[PDB]
């Protein structure tokens, strides 16, 4: 029943007497429903610590991921190039899924095209699909570009890329003079961070590898930035105004901040900004190339020191304040430009803030996942507020990228309770948050059902999901703000102490039982 | 507009194409005639889509586990093969459900074998039995497992049935084999009959020799309605207050159980033709059991749908009926009373999967609102059949619209709102046009029944009427 | 007792049985406390309709105020003036009450003097009191200004200052040509945005008054922009940046936004940025004034039109989106420069999370109080967003000014269940959420125990507080956030939409009895 | 450094001021000689603040209705006049209390008469009758009613004590009228001084003629602790658990009948003396009170005190003493062992108003740190001679030290902790100086006690081994 003055939507109409009895009926009569103390008592063994052996233990089953698969990748880094269409060799569910994730958390369109192959190419290959699709995207969306990465049923056939693109241009399909890079990103092998790598150095080596004899490094006076899988648009913001501010050239290759940041106007843009073909031309003239997150961009940074002969700096994303620092003193040796007098006074403010809230961030224990870049940046960060980063979870991390952040770890007093885990999913991390149970979680949307769970054991044994990372779904317009830099420090430190702060006040909110903590002042 | 106006769009909509790709979307695009039967000679559906024109629709995996197989909560479901696929449809659909999401329950779970480059060159049966092991070990509440296979598992060779009866005879335990890879069929449409197949070949025949369930003469199953936001609930109360017993909910909120339990219900009440159609036949060859289509959208085609349902039954049940939607006449009164004023002679144009595009009209012609276009992502010709007589005459039908001829349909139509997906959603909203989301109800919802209509009718209004669709131009421009 | 290991603060270490044993002991032996049904029944009765009729029967009585005393705003004005010294002639406790305001809430050194008058000058005056302290100050921290104000005991008394300050100057405790600006802020008229207004008049008159002779209206092609009380340092940033952006020259009167931002870096600065005295003295040549919060600045607006012959245009807040929209019109107009296409693309920015927000934003019901421009701004764009602000709360509101906001909510449908309230205190509006329950409360800290309060009824009939306003104690850093322009409103619109999601999460994350609502994707 | 060096410090300090300034400064800064037991010929204190130096002290009604009177919580408490001083001391002090803050206690809450114009031309006494009629209708609860009078009340000819010994004959309640206007004395301690008046005159001979209480022979009561973070509640548990019977505490988390029931009680343990000496004092006269001063700042203070009470009783409480701390001492002594180690050696300046620039030596003592520098906001020259005995030679004493002047020492001493008020705290942040809040023990605590001593070793260590502090200097500079 409805009241048409007070609507109710599935909350809190299905609470309703009328409802709550039809569902008991359904579950009592149909569903053979586990009685609710056994249930219970499952539950309670799953957060126990012979559950977490027992989870720990796992081999062949993956529960909860926190990866995605390279094509996903291939296509925000082909996003970031102008008018350039994605394109996807394999099938159209792939390129469905990719679009509705990207979707959901950029809240914008997402312009992303496939082939779709079908059974039909399964025997006989994917070389009609190539020829048909190039040229009818060609011709229905207009791009300057196609950048073609693959799904995994074209890498388990075996599609030749080149050839098939190859082909495409020798039967008129598309001109011979129009730009179709490619590059294979099987989704068995890394993750989409790989996949974004992939697609990268498959469009650097498409426009610079046969045009380096006329190459001279530091030629244009610029220096080139790499951004890697980025979800964040304030990033992209804080590393051009970060540039733009100490008078620095650069060139940002893969900048796709303008087309996921379209105006709503009466009009709709397939395509905005994005990195100029031109620049990735002149991209081997730079003073050197930066790349933003070593740590999923080696074959791009093996393309470029290999290729473009570049130096590429051994830099730490520029993330927390010790590594922004870094990424600022090597952008000024390698442009001879100073640090600016706004650049120093930021870093103080940044320094200000984190005296103003060291007192709430000291000794605060923290389960974080997330991107290994991301991860290690956020851990760098956390050591140097005080805090205690205890469950350290990457599935898309690797053996060297452990040892880092346990150098990292080794290095702070703060890293001393801390462990990494590498290719361990979100179910391990629910085990770890119920045996060794943090004080807060930091990560993607994925992590609110994980603090469902702790909820159920209690409201003590509740642990407090921070939305910082990828994807988040269930938050409103989080994707503008920034992690990167003094600004990105600013941001990560208030969302940490106010979620602390507002904790803090839930736990303090009962009338004459905990109200006396409840202080207006913090 | 006129028809003749709508076939000139068309056909300017289709020049842009080349000659192949134009000719086989010229069969895709039709102007409405309600005195037409056949939709084979107006529309061309269940094809191929052409490379590279940014077409809508899913795979059959998505048809199999993200809509039939993943809503039952009691079984666990293995996305086989690489992470992706499993990784993009967690939670993504919002069919609802009761229960104890690590324990009982597993429906927003992912559960995947996470192939690597050994898996593909080496084959993953070994995985995917170790993997059945590690599941029955840590979550031993479980009544089944599904193994739904993505794309590599169907070009590797590998043998998911052999696993799955050699694990599933060890254990004692229902373990379904679905050969739901992406690559097979169109759209989700292939992905839907699989898993029909699946549950016919695997769980429908489990209590056969089962005499122990008590039946009435009241025994209906819902069949199709996945529960979205909690439609099948609010169909479900409507159907017992009228005094029948709902046996099987297929499969939103669903259980192993009642689908088990299924073969013993007087009648089936399908609500999604398109997904659940084989089963239902399979159902009617089989046990006997007539199955019959319902409409649960608006308060008008709830009446007949109830109307309907109860001749099927003595006249017991048609006075409940009666007394049901007299009962109900004044809540959606008052519902039409408020909203209709906001939403009379507002032109909608409408493009989801494979139900909802003609079911969903009658809920928008009891606002005064009427549908100018509509369209499917992976109907048949059946479903085009059944659309043909719910829509106005000269209106638009497209089949596996692509993106570009969908923007410019709604460039030259120019409708007051538009229902549509998620990968539609901003596009349309960036050029001004109100949004609804008529996959997820923009997760709002139910939108069945009688409560459903309340919700829909005040969605509606809260879209159509919304202030923000009148600053879009700036004051200075 | 402690762990060592575990060290517990009041919270919960006061939760521990022994200490709950002593309180009990302390409750039921000594303190003759009443019966907890006795409190429980009184409680109920406040959450009343009758409690709320008593309630707002008052007429001599004020609970829980929401607003401050003028000295205050004449001490934030002060302090936007470069290298200015803030003086209270009067009591000292009102000065160290200042000081401690405006540290709690921008967590900021705050400088500000009192010549601390005394039992001694209640009779005598303090003229002396003044010469010393001008001496003192003026010797001690070496300011180039000094800006005066008054507390409540020298406006009782009938201190005059410019014949105090006069006389000072005329024995040689201060040099003649010093600026010595005064404004008389009298605690019983107004509030604080009163007492900025006043001691904008009064530095503006200083510094013009006497020098109108040479002044041309438009020879220095500026825009002069008069804040008012300002306590977000983001609004300050975003008119001069949007101003910047438009190519408009202009001059930020009473701009504290360095002062109250300075770095930590080793370094303490009293004294940062300002508005500069050749920047006050070249004010009368400007082509207009814009107040930005013109509903406390009447007597500025007063002395600029009759003064300066300036035609301050009828400007609202620049808040949400049409009222951004027509200052930036008003802008180009006296400017003659035209709005760039980066502020027409922030806008259509600002729209796009409108539209992409506007499902959850929808039939919203607040409560929301503060000062008046700030409240008014706030109603309409909550009325843009079509949002319903029920209880509209402004403490030092006006009758022209309820009569203005009664004007706008009746523009619009979403303002059809509104009620504006001038002359009423939080005690007041924790009686309209009882009696009409908003969804949420828009507020400063001080809303905190109203949502305490309504929790203790039941966590169906909590109000969760958003802290938008002045002043914020309990969370860290959001005096750094922006409300004005397309930014300030994309900040706020997050904020909201963020709000309804995290509590519809809190309300639906209770597994197997809200969980069916708890989704991934909002 | 030396005590030749810190006189030369104090000099060039002092240089810049203006000659008058500069000869009354120079009486309130001394060099510390623990052998000198009369401080009136070292240093002066409790005197006029220098006009327009920036002194941290507060105003008469601070230390009265701020300090003394608010944190009774049955009772509420009216701030006569204009809005401003109520508004700015609402919920800045930690004194905690057990209360529903709408209901039966009301510290937090902000009453005030409001004064405008009308009022302040034609006075308030009206105003304050309708007032306090409100008050009764809105807050039946209330145990009682003070008027605690802002500046004007004092100056324009008000006549509360009038008003409230009318009100409080016709409505049976306690009005107590407190004229602690600000512009008298020269900081909070004249507030204390009238508040105590009040408290005796108004209050505390309530109960004479009633002898229906019990006494034991163990009975006392707490003066002078505002239960800052729970400090009142730390001492308290440690009390009782020695066998005495805490009747009464003033004011943290205390009532009014607490407040009449202790001319009851066989001992008085003041805590802060420069609050509480006054009725300490008082009740010893009227009553035969013994009144004795205790330390429960770290684990060497709170011993000492701890068997200073126990000599006071018989032989049983010295065995509950004994007791206590040989339970206590594996806490402090592994709060020890674990914090000394990171804070030996290190150097510490105080500012804090009365009490706590002496109180809280011990504490710092207790773990190998050394305190360089004291001074007082508003102590008496009793405070100093205490003070003297309990500061190392040639340490720096300041009494109503200015910004400029506290600023100059921390350049020149350079401390490795400063703790003072909330006025200084971000000054010598930005200075580089870990600084530690000593009034509201930076929103933690409690320090009392020795759960108080782990919670304040654990905050020194926090705030003083900070990273950052490290990072003040930008790399490149
Ligand atoms: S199952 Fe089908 S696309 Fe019948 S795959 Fe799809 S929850 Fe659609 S029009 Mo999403 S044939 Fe259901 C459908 Fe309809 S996922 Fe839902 S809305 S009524
Ligand atoms: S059509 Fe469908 S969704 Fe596509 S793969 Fe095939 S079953 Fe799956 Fe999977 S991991 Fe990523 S998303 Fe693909 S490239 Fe493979
Ligand atoms: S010394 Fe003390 S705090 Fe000062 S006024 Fe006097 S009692 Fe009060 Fe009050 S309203 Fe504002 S803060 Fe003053 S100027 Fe008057
Ligand atoms: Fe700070």
């Amino acid at each position: 029943s409805q009241q048409v003055d007070k609507i109710k939507a599935s909350y809190p109409l299905f609470l309703d007497q009328d409802y709550k009895d039809m569902l008991a009926k359904k579950r009592d009569g149909f569903e053979e429903k586990y009685p609710q103390d056994k249930i219970d008592e499952v539950f309670q063994w799953t957060t126990t610590k012979e559950y977490q052996e027992l989870n720990f233990q796992r081999e062949a089953l993956t529960v909860n991921p926190a990866k995605a698969c390279q094509p996903l990748g291939a296509v925000l880094c082909a996003l970031g190039f102008e008018k350039t269409m994605p394109y996807v060799h394999g099938s159209q569910g792939c390129v469905a899924y990719f679009r509705s994730y990207f979707n959901r958390h950029f809240r914008e369109p997402v312009s992303c095209v496939s082939d779709s192959m079908t059974e039909d190419a399964a025997v006989f290959g994917g070389q009609q699909n190539m020829k048909d699709g190039l040229q009818n995207c060609k011709a229905t969306y207009k791009p300057d570009m196609i950048a073609v990465s693959t799904t995994c049923m074209a890498e388990v056939i075996g599609d030749d890329l080149n050839a098939f693109i190859n082909n495409s241009k020798k039967e008129g399909f598309i001109p011979d003079e129009f730009p179709v890079p490619f590059a294979h990103t099987p989704s068995f092998v890394g993750s989409h961070v790989t996949g974004w790598d992939n697609m990268f150095e498959g469009i650097a080596r498409y426009f610079t590898l046969k045009s380096m004899d006329d190459k001279v490094v530091g030629s244009n006076k610029k220096i080139n930035i790499v951004p890697g899988f980025e979800t964040y648009l304030g990033n992209f913001r804080v590393i051009k105004r970060m540039l733009s501010e100490m008078g620095v050239g650069y060139s940002l290759l893969s900048d796709p901040e303008e087309v996921l940041d379209t105006p709503a106007d009466g009009q709709f843009r397939m395509y905005a900004g994005g990195t100029t073909q031109e620049e990735m031309k002149d991209a081997p003239n730079a003073l050197n190339t930066v790349l933003l997150q070593p740590w999923h961009l080696e074959k791009t940074k093996k393309f470029v020191e290999g290729t473009w002969k570049h130096e590429v700096p051994k830099l730490n994303i520029p993330m927390g304040l010790d590594w922004t620092d870094e990424f600022l003193m090597k952008v000024s040796e390698i442009s001879g430009q100073p640090i600016p007098a706004s650049l120093t006074k930021e870093r103080g403010r940044l320094v200000d803030m984190m005296t103003d809230s060291h007192t709430w961030l000291h000794g605060k224990r923290f389960a974080l996942w997330g991107d290994p870049d991301f991860v290690m940046g956020l851990v760098k960060f956390l050591l140097e507020l005080g805090c205690e980063p205890v469950h350290i979870l990457c599935h898309n991390g690797n053996k060297r990228w452990k040892k880092a952040v346990d150098a990292i770890l080794a290095a702070s007093p703060y890293g001393k309770n801390a462990t990494v885990y590498i290719g361990k999913d979100l179910w391990h991390l629910r085990s770890l948050v119920f045996t060794d149970k943090p004080d807060f979680m930091i990560g993607n949307s994925y992590g609110k059902f994980i603090q469902r769970d702790t909820l159920h054991k209690g409201k003590e044994f509740e642990v407090p999901l921070i939305r910082i990372g990828f994807p988040i779904f269930d938050r409103h317009h989080l994707h503008r703000s920034t992690t990167l830099g003094y600004e990105g420090a600013m941001q990560i430190l208030t969302t940490l102490v106010n979620s602390i702060l507002e904790r803090l006040d839930e736990e303090t909110r009962g009338m004459q039982a905990t109200d006396y903590n409840h202080d207006l002042v913090r | 507009m006129s028809r003749e106006e709508v076939e000139s769009l068309i056909q300017e909509v289709l020049e842009v194409y080349p000659e192949k790709a134009r000719k086989d979307r010229n069969k895709h695009l039709a102007v409405n005639d309600p005195a037409v039967t056949q939709s084979k000679k107006c529309i061309i559906s269940n094809k191929k889509s052409q490379p590279g024109l940014m077409t809508i629709r899913g795979c059959a995996y998505a048809g199999s586990k993200g809509v039939v197989w993943g809503p039952i909560k009691d079984m666990i479901h293995i996305s086989h093969g690489p992470v992706g696929c499993g990784q993009y449809s967690r939670a993504g659909r919002r069919n609802y459900y009761i229960g104890t999401t690590g324990v009982n329950a597993f429906v927003t779970m992912n559960f995947t074998s996470d192939f690597q480059e050994k898996d593909i060159v080496f084959g993953g049966d070994k995985k995917l039995a170790k993997l059945i092991d590690e599941v029955e070990t840590l979550f031993p509440l479980n009544k089944g497992i599904s193994v739904q296979s993505e794309c590599p598992i169907g070009l590797i060779g590998d043998d998911i049935e052999s696993v799955s009866k050699v694990k599933g005879a060890e254990l004692s335990k229902t373990i379904v084999p679905v050969r739901c890879e992406g690559f097979r069929g169109v759209s989700q449409s292939l992905g839907h009959h699989i898993a029909n197949d699946a549950v016919r070949d695997w769980v429908l025949g489990k209590r056969d020799e089962d005499t122990t369930f008590a039946s009435t003469p009241y025994d209906v199953a819902i069949i199709g309605d996945y529960n979205i936001g909690g439609d099948a609930w609010s169909s479900r109360i409507l159907l017992e207050e009228m005094g029948l017993r709902c046996v099987a909910q297929w499969s939103g909120d669903g259980s192993i159980s009642e689908i088990e339990l299924t073969p013993k219900v007087k009648l089936n009440l399908v609500h999604c033709y398109r997904s659940m159609n084989y089963i239902s036949r399979h159902m009617e060859e089989k046990y006997g059991i007539p199955w019959m289509e319902y409409n649960f959208f608006g308060p008008t085609k709830t009446i007949e749908s109830l109307r309907a349902i109860a001749a099927k039954f003595d006249e017991s049940i048609q006075k409940k009926c009666e007394e049901v939607i007299a009962k109900y006449k004044p809540e959606w009164e008052a519902v039409v009373a408020k909203y209709r004023p906001r939403l009379e002679g507002k032109r909608v144009m409408l493009y989801i999967g494979g139900l909802r595009p003609r079911h969903v009209i009658g809920a928008y012609e009891d606002l005064g609102m009427e549908v100018v276009g509509t369209g499917y992502e992976f109907a048949h010709n059946d479903d085009y059949d059944r659309t043909m007589k719910e829509m106005g005459d000269s209106t638009l039908l497209y089949d596996d619209v692509t993106g570009y001829e969908f923007e410019e349909f709604v460039k030259r139509i120019k409708p007051d709102l538009i229902g549509s997906g998620i990968k539609e959603k901003f596009i349309f909203q960036k050029m001004g046009i109100p949004f609804r989301e008529m996959h997820s109800w923009d997760y709002s919802g139910p939108y069945h029944g009688f409560d459903g209509f309340a919700i829909f009718a005040r969605d509606m209004d809260m879209t159509l009427n919304n202030p923000c669709w009148k600053k879009l131009q700036a004051p200075w421009e």
